[PDB]
C-alpha cells in the first residue's frame, strides 16, 4: 500500500510549484495528513495539516501564506503548493497520515499524534536558471603531514562535471567530493591530491576539468607559494 | 451438552443442567437471525408456560398426582431406566401425548389450587 | 456466611446500546403530510421523569460517547430517506447558453447570478423544451463561444430535487433509550466534557433537541451556566478542534433580501421541475447582522475564558479561515430551506491582549450541495418566492489553534470544523450510556429449608 | 525543538540507548532506512503496536525520553528520530560497530589569490578517511563561531570505505582580512578537534 | 428509581421495588426500537432463567445453601452494608462471578431437587 | 462417492476426493483500464 | 451500435480475434455530447 511521493525536481528562484501524495489502500476521507520538511543535514521541521473532509487546515505562524496544501476527494490525492521559492527551501518533503485524528468512526487513539503511514519524500532543489560553466580555483599546500592540495571548482550548473589529474594520468591518493549547493542556487566541489613533502618544486601538479554540459574543458596549474 | 443421549434413561438422569444452559446461553440477512431468536423465545415460554400451569413451575422435575394408564405400552421398572433412551421413549408416546398434556393442565391444578383455596382459607 | 441474591441492584457498566427517538404531540398537529422526518416517532414524556443521585461520581468522556455517531448514523440515514422518493433531475446535466443580469444593482450583486437557457424534455418523449432560468455563481462552471456552462455535479455525482413538500426546520427531538439502560447526566456546569461528574441525575428521555446545521457557527443550541465554557479532547493536540458553549445567545438576523419566483417546469410526467423565475424589484446579496457590543463582551468572556490554559498573559489572535471548502471556508448553513455561506472573514480580524452600527456580514447562497462528503447523490436546494429572513441565537464555535512552535509565547485561532459530529457533542457533552444489571449477590448467614 | 544525539554507534546485537528531551509531552519514535519511507515504531512513550519487534523498549524520565534496544541488527542501520506534537527531534544517525573508530583528517585551506583577484573569499574544510561518517563542524573567525553562509555536505563512502565530506564559508576577502585567526572546528565521537588559518 | 446508589448497602436495602419497576414500564427507523425492546426482552429473560435455576426464582431476595469463600476479600460485616456501595461491591467481584454461577447453577438446585426427589417420595 | 440413486443415471453423481488436485490457471496478458465517463457519478470501466 | 474489428499484434492464431476492438458512441458526464470511443471484448460477449 502505502503513499506516491512525485519524484524528486528543481525549480528556480522566486517561482512556485505543486507535489502529490496520492493515496492507496484505506479511507482518504477519514484520517488526516501532514507534511514536513528535512533540509541541507537539518532537524526535521514541521509544514501544515489537512483534514481530508471538510478541507480545514492550519498552518504554522512561520509558514501562513507561504504554503498551501490541499486534497482532491475524487482522485483520493493530496497536494501541495510552495510559491516565491528560495534556496532556504532546499529540501525533501513528505506527507504522512495520522490515524488519530480525521472524521469516521475508525480511531486508533494516541495522546500523541500518529505518523503511521509515510510517502517516501519528494527532494526540491532550486537552481537559479541558466548554466554557467563553472569557475576553477588552486588550493595550494604549505607549512609534518605530508604535502596535500587540489583544484576547488564553484558556481556551476548543472552537476555532475568531471576532474582528472594529468589528464587523469595519477589516481593515486586523490578524492573529488560531493557537490555543495550554495545558497546562489549552483554548485561547487573540489578535487584533492596528497603527496610527499619532497615531491613538490620537482613533480608538479595541475587539474584537468570538464563541464560538458556548458562544453569547458580547463587545465590550471596548481603551485603553493 | 447432550453428552450422551444413548445412555440409559437411569444413568442419563444424573444432569438435566448443561441441556438447558446453552439453550439460551446469554438490513435484509439481518432480519433473519432476529426471526430466529424470537421463535426460539416462543418456544422456550411455550415451554415455560406449560411447565407453569402444571403443578410443576419448579423447574426440572416435578411429581404428579396422576398415576399411569395399562394399555399406555405396558412394561416394566428396570427395562427403561437400565434399557432405554429418550426418542426410545418418545417416539412410542407420541401416539398419547395429547390427552396426557390435556388432563394434567385440567384435572389437576384446577382441582388442585381450588382444593387448596378450599383449605387456604382456613 | 451463605449467599443471598439480590434483584434490582443499583450496578451497570459502560456500554451502548441502540436508542430511539422522541417528538412529543404539539408537533404531531400541523395537518399536511410528513413532517422533518419524524413519522413514527413517539411522543415525549410530558413530564420531566428524572431522579437526582446521592454520592455517586463516575466518568462522562463527550468525546469516547457514542449516541452523537447514533446520531450521526440517523441522520444521514433520514437524510437519504427523505429525498428517496423526491424527484431526479436526469436531464439538466445539459449545456447551458447563459449571460448574467440586468437590472441596477451594483457590482456588490454584479452578475453572479446566471441567465441560462437551453433545452429540455418535456412532458413526453419527443420534443424538446427551450427554456430559461436563473442561477447562483456557484453551481454553474465554464468549459472553454458565447456562455455555456455545465452544472457544478455533472461530472461528479448525480442529483435528485428534494420534495418540496419537505421543510428544513430543526425540532426539538427527545432521545430516550430503553430500559437495562440508563443515561447518566452531569448536572454541574464546569465540566470540560472530560472526567467524573459529581453532579449528577438519571434520565431516559433526554431534553428536545434541534440539530441545527451549520460550520464555525453554533445555531439555536444549548446555554452554558456563569463562566462560558471550552471543551477540547486534548487542547494542547492543536490539531484537536476546540468545541466552546455559551452561557450567553448572540443575536444574529440573516436575510436573503430578494423577492424570488417559482416555475413549475414541465418534464413530466409526474416528475415537475422547480426553476428560479426572474426576481421582484431591485436584487441584494443575503446577509447576516449582530449586535456589537454584545459580540465584544462574548469575545471579551472568551479570550478571559482561554489564558488560563495558555498563561494569564498571552497574544491572542483570531484570523479568517485557513482556506477550505465552501462549507468549512464560511459560515454555511440552512435557513428557511435555502442554504447560506457566510464570510466570516469579518468578525475574527482582531488581537486580543490580557485582562456604533451593527455588524453586516454578507452570505452567498448555494442550492447544490452532497452533504457529509456524501457525494453519488446531490441535492438541489429548490427556490423559494418572497424573501427570507432568519432570527437565530449563536451558541458556540468550532476553532482552530495554531502551532506556533515557541513556548507560550503567541497563540491564534480560527473558526474550524468540517467534521459535523462536534454539533452534536455540543449537547452530547452532558449524557452517558450505562448498561445496569439488576443482579447482586452478597454472603450472609441466612439458610433454606 | 527536540535534543536526540548527532550520532551513535554500536556493535550487533548489543543493548543501547537513544535519548530525546524537551518537555514531559507523549514522545514517540520513527525509523528512517535511506530511501525507505519513515516506519513508526512505538507510541506514547513506551508501547509497541502490531508487526513490531519487541526488541524495541521505550521509556521516559519526565522532559527527557529514551528508547532502548534489544540485539542490535544491522537492517537497522540508518536515521531515527522522536516527536511530541508541532516540537520535533532533530534525527539521530545511529550507525554500527564494524571497524574502527576512524579518527577523521582534517584539512583547512585558504582563498585562492585569484579568488582575491575576483573579490570573493572562500575557505574550504575537508574531512577524510574517517568513521563513522558522523560529525559536525562549527567555524570560529578570531574567537567567535559565525552563522552567515556556510554550507556543508552529507559524509559518504571514500574508495576505502571510510568517510569524506566538505565545508565551505563563503566569506568577501575583507570580511576575511578582519578577524585573524579563522579556523574550522569538528566533533567527530566527542572528540573536538580544530584547524586555523589568519590572512598571510 | 436507583435513588441513591451512592447510599450504603444496608440503606439502600430498604427498596428494591422501583428499579424492577421501569424496567419494563407496560420501515426502517422503526426496525431499530424493536430490536432493542427484543433484546431488553432477552435480558430480562436470561435474568430470570439464572434465577430460576437457582433455588431462587421467588424474587428479589433468596438465602442460599452455599457460604463464603475465605481468599474472595476477607473482610467484616459493618464494613459493607453500611460502610460501601453496590457497583463498589461488583467491581471487586468481577475477578469470581463464574464459578460462583457454576456452583449455584449445579452443586444447588440439582442437588438440592434430587434430594427433594428423595424424600419428596416418602 | 454419492449419489441419491445412481441407478437413476440422471441423478447426477458428487465426488470427493482424499487427494487434493494442485491446479494453476492464469490468464497470461497484462491489461489496461479504462474509466470511462459516462457521468455524473456512474463511471464505466473498460478494457484498453 | 458497435463498429469493431480484430486484432493488431504477432499472437497467432491460437488467439487469433476473438477480442475485438470496437468502436461507438456514448453518453457523456452531461446529456448533449456524444462520445466517439473504443474499448477491446472478448469473442462471447458480442454477436453480429
Ligand atoms: C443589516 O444592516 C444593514 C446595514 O445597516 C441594513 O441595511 C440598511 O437597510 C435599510 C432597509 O433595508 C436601509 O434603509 C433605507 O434608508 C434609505 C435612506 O434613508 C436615509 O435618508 C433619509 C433622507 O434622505 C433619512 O430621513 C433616513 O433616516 C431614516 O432613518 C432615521 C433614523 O436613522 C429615521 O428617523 C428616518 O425617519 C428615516 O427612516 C424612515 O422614516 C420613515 C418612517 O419613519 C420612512 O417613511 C422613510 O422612508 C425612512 O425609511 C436615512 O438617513 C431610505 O430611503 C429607504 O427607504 C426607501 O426606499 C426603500 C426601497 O424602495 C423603500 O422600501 C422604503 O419604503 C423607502 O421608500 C430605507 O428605509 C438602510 O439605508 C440600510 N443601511 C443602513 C446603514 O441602515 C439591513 O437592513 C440590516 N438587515 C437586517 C436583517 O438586520
Ligand atoms: C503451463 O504449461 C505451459 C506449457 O508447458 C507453460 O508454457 C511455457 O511457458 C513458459 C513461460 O511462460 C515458456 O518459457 C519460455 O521458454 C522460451 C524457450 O526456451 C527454450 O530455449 C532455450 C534456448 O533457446 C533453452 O535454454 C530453454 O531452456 C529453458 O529451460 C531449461 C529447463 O528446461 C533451463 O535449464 C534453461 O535455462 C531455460 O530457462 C531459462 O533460463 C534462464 C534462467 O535459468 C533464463 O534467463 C532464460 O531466459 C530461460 O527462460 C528452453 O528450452 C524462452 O525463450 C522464454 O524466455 C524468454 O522470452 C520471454 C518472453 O519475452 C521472457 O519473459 C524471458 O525473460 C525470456 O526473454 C521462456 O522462458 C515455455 O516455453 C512454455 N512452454 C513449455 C513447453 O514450457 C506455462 O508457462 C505453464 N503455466 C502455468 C501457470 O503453469
Ligand atoms: C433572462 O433571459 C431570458 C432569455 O430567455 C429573458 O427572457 C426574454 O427576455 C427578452 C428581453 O431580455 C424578452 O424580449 C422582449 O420580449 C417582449 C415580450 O415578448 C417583446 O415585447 C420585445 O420586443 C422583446 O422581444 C423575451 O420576450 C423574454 N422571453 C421570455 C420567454 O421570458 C429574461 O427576461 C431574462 N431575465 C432577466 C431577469 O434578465
Ligand atoms: C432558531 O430559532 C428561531 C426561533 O423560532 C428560528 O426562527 C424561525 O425561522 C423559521 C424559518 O427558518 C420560521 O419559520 C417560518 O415562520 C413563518 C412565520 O413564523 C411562516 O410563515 C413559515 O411557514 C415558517 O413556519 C420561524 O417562524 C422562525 N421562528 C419564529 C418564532 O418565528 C430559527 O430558524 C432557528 N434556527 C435555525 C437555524 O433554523
Ligand atoms: C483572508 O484574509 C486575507 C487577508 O486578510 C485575504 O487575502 C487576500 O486574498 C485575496 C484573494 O486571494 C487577494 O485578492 C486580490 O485582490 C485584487 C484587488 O482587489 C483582486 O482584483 C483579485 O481578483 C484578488 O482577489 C488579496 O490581495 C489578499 N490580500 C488582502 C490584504 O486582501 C483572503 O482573501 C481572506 N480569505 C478568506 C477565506 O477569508
Ligand atoms: C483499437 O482500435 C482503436 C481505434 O479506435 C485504435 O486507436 C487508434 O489506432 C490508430 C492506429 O490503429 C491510431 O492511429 C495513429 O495514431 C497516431 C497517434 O495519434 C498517429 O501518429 C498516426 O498517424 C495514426 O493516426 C489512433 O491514433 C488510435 N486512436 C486512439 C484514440 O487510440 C487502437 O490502437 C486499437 N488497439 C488495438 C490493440 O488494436
Ligand atoms: C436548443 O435546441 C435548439 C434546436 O431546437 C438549438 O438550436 C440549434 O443550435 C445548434 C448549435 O450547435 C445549431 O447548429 C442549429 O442550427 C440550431 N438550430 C436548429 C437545430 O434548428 C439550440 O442551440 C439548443 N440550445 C441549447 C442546447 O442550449
Ligand atoms: C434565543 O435566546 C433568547 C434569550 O433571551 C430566548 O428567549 C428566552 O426563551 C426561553 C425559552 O424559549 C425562555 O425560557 C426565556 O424566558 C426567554 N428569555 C426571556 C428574556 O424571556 C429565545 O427563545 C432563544 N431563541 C431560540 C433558542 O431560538
Ligand atoms: C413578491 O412578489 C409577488 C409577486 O409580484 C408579490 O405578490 C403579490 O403581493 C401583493 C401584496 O402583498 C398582493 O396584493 C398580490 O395579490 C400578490 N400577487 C401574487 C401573484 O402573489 C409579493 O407580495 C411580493 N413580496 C412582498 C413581500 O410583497
Ligand atoms: C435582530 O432582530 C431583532 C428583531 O428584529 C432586533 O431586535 C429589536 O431591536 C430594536 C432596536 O434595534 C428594538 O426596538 C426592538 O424592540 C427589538 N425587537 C426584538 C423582537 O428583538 C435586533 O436588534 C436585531 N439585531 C441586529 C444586529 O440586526
Ligand atoms: C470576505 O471579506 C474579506 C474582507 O471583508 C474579503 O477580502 C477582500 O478580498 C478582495 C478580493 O479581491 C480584496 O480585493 C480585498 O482587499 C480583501 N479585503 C481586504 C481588507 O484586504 C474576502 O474576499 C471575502 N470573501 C471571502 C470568501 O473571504
Ligand atoms: C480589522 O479590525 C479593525 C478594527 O480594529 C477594522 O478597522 C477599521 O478601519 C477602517 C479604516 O482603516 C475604518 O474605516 C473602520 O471604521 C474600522 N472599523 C473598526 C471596527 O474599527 C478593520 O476594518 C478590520 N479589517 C477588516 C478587513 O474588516
Ligand atoms: C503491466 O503494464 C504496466 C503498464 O506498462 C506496468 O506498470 C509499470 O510497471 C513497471 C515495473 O513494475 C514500473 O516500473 C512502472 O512504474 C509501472 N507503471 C505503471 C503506470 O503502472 C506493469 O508492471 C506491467 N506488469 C508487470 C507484471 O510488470
Ligand atoms: C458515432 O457518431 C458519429 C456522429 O458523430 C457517427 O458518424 C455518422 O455515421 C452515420 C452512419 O449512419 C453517417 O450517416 C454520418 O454521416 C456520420 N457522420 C456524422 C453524423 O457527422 C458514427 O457512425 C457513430 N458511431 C457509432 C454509432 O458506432
Ligand atoms: C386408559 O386407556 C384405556 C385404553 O385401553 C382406556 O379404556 C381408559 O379409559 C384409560 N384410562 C382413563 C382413566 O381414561
Ligand atoms: C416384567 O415384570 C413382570 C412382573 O411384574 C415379570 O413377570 C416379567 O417377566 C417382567 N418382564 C420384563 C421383560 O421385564
Ligand atoms: C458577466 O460577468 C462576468 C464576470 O466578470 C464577465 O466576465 C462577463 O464579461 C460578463 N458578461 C456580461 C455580458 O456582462
Ligand atoms: C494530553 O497531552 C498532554 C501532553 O501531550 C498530556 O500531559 C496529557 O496527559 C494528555 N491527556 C489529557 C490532557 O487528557
Ligand atoms: C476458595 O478459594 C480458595 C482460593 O484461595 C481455594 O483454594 C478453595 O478451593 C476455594 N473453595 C472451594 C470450596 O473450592
Ligand atoms: C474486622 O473484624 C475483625 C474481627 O473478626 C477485627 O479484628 C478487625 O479489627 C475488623 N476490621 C475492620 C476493618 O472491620
Amino acid at each position: 500500500a502505502g503513499l506516491m511521493q512525485s519524484g524528486a525536481v528543481m525549480k528556480n528562484s522566486g517561482a512556485s510549484v505543486r507535489v502529490s501524495c496520492q493515496a492507496d489502500g484505506y479511507d482518504f476521507i477519514d484520517y488526516v495528513i501532514h507534511w514536513f520538511r528535512q533540509r541541507r543535514g537539518e532537524g526535521l521541521e514541521w509544514l501544515g495539516w489537512m483534514n481530508p473532509s471538510g478541507g480545514g487546515t492550519n498552518y504554522p505562524r512561520p509558514f501562513q501564506g507561504k504554503v498551501t496544501m490541499t486534497r482532491d476527494t475524487s482522485t483520493e490525492t493530496a497536494y501541495l503548493d510552495v510559491r516565491g521559492l528560495t534556496y532556504d527551501d532546499t529540501a525533501v518533503y513528505y506527507c504522512v497520515r495520522d490515524r488519530a485524528n480525521g472524521s469516521g468512526r475508525r480511531r486508533f487513539e494516541s495522546v500523541n499524534w500518529f505518523l503511521d503511514l509515510w510517502g517516501r519524500g519528494t527532494q526540491i532543489t532550486v537552481v537559479s536558471a541558466s548554466t554557467k560553466g563553472p569557475s576553477v580555483f588552486p588550493l595550494a599546500p604549505s607549512s609534518g603531514g605530508t604535502a596535500a592540495l587540489g583544484c576547488l571548482v564553484k558556481d556551476y550548473f548543472p552537476e555532475p562535471v568531471t576532474v582528472s589529474w594529468n589528464s587523469g594520468a595519477l589516481t593515486s591518493g586523490v578524492h573529488t567530493f560531493p557537490a555543495v549547493l550554495q545558497s546562489s542556487g549552483l554548485y561547487s566541489l573540489s578535487s584533492v591530491v596528497t603527496v610527499p613533502s619532497s615531491s613538490l618544486g620537482t613533480q608538479t601538479y595541475i587539474c584537468n576539468v570538464n563541464h560538458k554540459p556548458s562544453n569547458t574543458k580547463v587545465d590550471k596549474r596548481v603551485e603553493p607559494k | 451438552f447432550l453428552g450422551a443421549a444413548g445412555s440409559t434413561m437411569g444413568a442419563a438422569s444424573m444432569t438435566l443442567t448443561v441441556q438447558a444452559r446453552n439453550l439460551l446461553s446469554g438490513t435484509v440477512w439481518g432480519i433473519k437471525q432476529l426471526q430466529a431468536r424470537v421463535l426460539a423465545v416462543e418456544r422456550y415460554l411455550r415451554d415455560q408456560q406449560l411447565l407453569g400451569i402444571w403443578g410443576c413451575s419448579g423447574k426440572l422435575i416435578c411429581c404428579t398426582n396422576v398415576p399411569w394408564n395399562s394399555s399406555w405400552s405396558n412394561r416394566n421398572l428396570s427395562e427403561i431406566w437400565d434399557n432405554m433412551t429418550w426418542l426410545q421413549w418418545d417416539k412410542e408416546i407420541s401416539n398419547y401425548t395429547q390427552i396426557i398434556y390435556g388432563l394434567l393442565e385440567e384435572s389437576q391444578n384446577q382441582q388442585e389450587k381450588n382444593e387448596q383455596d378450599l383449605l387456604a382459607l382456613d | 456466611l451463605w449467599v443471598t441474591v439480590y434483584y434490582g441492584v443499583p450496578v451497570w457498566k459502560d456500554a451502548e446500546t441502540t436508542l430511539f427517538c422522541a417528538s412529543d404531540a404539539k408537533a404531531y398537529e400541523t395537518e399536511k403530510h410528513n413532517v422533518w422526518a419524524t413519522h413514527a416517532c413517539v411522543p415525549t414524556d410530558p413530564n420531566p421523569q428524572e431522579i437526582h443521585l446521592e454520592n455517586v461520581t463516575e466518568e462522562f468522556n463527550m468525546w469516547k460517547n457514542n449516541m452523537v455517531e447514533q446520531m450521526h448514523t440517523d441522520i444521514i440515514s433520514l437524510w437519504d430517506q427523505s429525498l428517496k422518493p423526491c424527484v431526479k433531475l436526469t436531464p439538466l446535466c445539459v449545456t447551458l447558453q447563459c449571460t448574467n443580469v440586468t437590472n441596477n444593482i451594483t457590482d456588490d450583486m454584479r452578475g453572479e447570478l446566471k441567465n441560462c437557457s437551453f433545452n429540455m424534455t418535456t412532458e413526453l418523449r419527443d420534443k424538446k423544451q427551450k427554456v430559461y432560468s436563473l442561477f447562483y455563481r456557484l453551481d454553474v462552471v465554464q468549459i472553454n463561444s458565447n456562455k455555456e456552462y455545465r452544472l457544478i455535479n455533472c461530472n461528479t455525482s448525480a442529483i435528485t430535487q428534494a420534495c418540496p413538500k419537505v421543510s428544513f426546520e430543526p425540532i426539538p427531538i427527545h432521545y430516550c433509550a430503553p430500559a437495562g439502560f440508563a443515561i447518566l447526566k452531569c448536572k454541574d456546569k464546569k465540566f470540560n466534557g472530560t472526567g467524573p461528574c459529581p453532579s449528577v441525575s438519571t434520565v431516559q428521555c433526554t431534553h428536545g433537541i434541534k440539530p441545527v446545521v451549520s460550520t464555525q457557527l453554533l445555531l439555536n443550541g444549548s446555554l452554558a451556566e456563569e463562566e462560558v465554557m471550552i471543551r477540547s479532547e486534548n487542547i494542547t493536540n492543536n490539531a484537536k478542534n476546540i468545541l466552546v458553549q455559551f452561557n450567553t445567545p448572540v443575536q444574529i438576523n440573516c436575510t436573503r433580501p430578494n423577492n424570488n419566483t417559482r416555475k413549475s417546469i414541465r418534464i413530466g410526467p409526474g416528475q415537475a421541475f422547480y426553476a428560479t423565475g426572474d426576481i421582484i424589484g431591485d436584487i441584494r446579496q443575503a446577509h447576516c447582522n449582530v449586535s456589537k457590543a454584545t459580540w465584544n463582551e462574548t469575545l471579551g468572556k472568551v479570550v478571559k475564558q482561554l489564558r488560563k490554559h495558555f498563561g494569564n498573559n498571552t497574544i491572542i489572535r483570531f484570523a479568517n479561515s485557513s482556506g477550505g471548502d465552501l462549507e468549512v471556508t464560511t459560515h454555511s448553513f440552512n435557513c428557511g430551506g435555502e442554504f447560506f455561506y457566510c464570510n466570516t472573514s469579518g468578525l475574527f480580524n482582531s488581537t486580543w491582549i490580557s485582562n456604533n452600527d451593527s455588524i453586516t456580514l454578507p452570505c452567498r447562497i448555494k442550492q447544490i450541495i452532497n452533504m457529509w462528503q456524501r457525494i453519488g447523490q446531490a441535492m438541489y436546494a429548490p427556490p423559494i418566492q418572497g424573501v427570507i429572513r432568519c432570527v437565530s441565537n449563536i451558541t458556540g464555535l468550532i476553532l482552530t489553534r495554531d502551532g506556533g512552535s515557541t513556548n507560550s509565547t503567541t497563540e491564534t485561532f480560527r473558526p474550524g470544523g468540517g467534521d459535523m459530529r462536534d454539533n452534536w457533542r455540543s449537547e452530547l457533552y452532558k449524557y452517558k450510556v450505562v448498561k445496569i444489571e439488576p443482579l447482586g449477590v452478597a454472603p450472609t448467614r441466612c439458610k433454606r429449608r | 525543538a527536540l535534543t536526540q544525539p548527532r550520532s551513535v554507534s554500536a556493535s550487533p546485537g548489543q543493548s543501547v540507548t537513544i535519548s530525546c528531551t524537551g518537555t514531559h509531552n507523549y514522545v514517540s519514535w520513527c525509523q528512517q532506512k535511506p530511501g525507505q519511507a519513515p516506519k513508526l515504531l512505538i507510541y506514547d512513550f513506551n508501547k509497541r503496536p502490531s508487526g513490531v519487534s519487541d526488541r524495541f523498549s521505550g521509556s521516559t524520565s519526565g522532559n527527557t525520553a529514551s528508547l532502548t534496544i534489544s540485539g542490535l541488527q544491522a537492517d537497522d542501520e540508518g536515521h531515527y528520530f522522536c516527536w511530541a506534537f508541532e516540537n520535533i527531534g532533530g534525527g539521530t544517525k545511529l550507525t554500527v560497530l564494524g571497524q574502527p573508530k576512524a579518527a577523521p583528517s582534517v584539512t583547512l585551506f585558504p582563498p585562492s589569490s585569484e579568488e582575491l583577484q575576483a573579490n570573493k573569499a572562500t575557505l574550504v574544510c575537508l574531512i577524510s578517511d574517517f568513521y563513522p561518517g558522523a560529525v559536525t563542524v562549527a567555524w570560529k573567525a578570531d574567537s567567535s563561531p559565525v552563522k552567515a553562509g556556510v554550507e556543508t555536505t552529507t559524509p559518504s563512502k571514500q574508495s576505502n570505505n571510510k568517510y569524506a565530506a566538505s565545508s565551505y564559508l563563503s566569506l568577501t576577502p575583507e570580511q576575511w582580512k578582519s578577524h585573524r585567526s579563522y579556523s574550522c572546528q569538528v566533533t567527530h565521537e566527542g572528540s573536538t578537534v580544530e584547524k586555523t588559518v589568519a590572512p598571510t
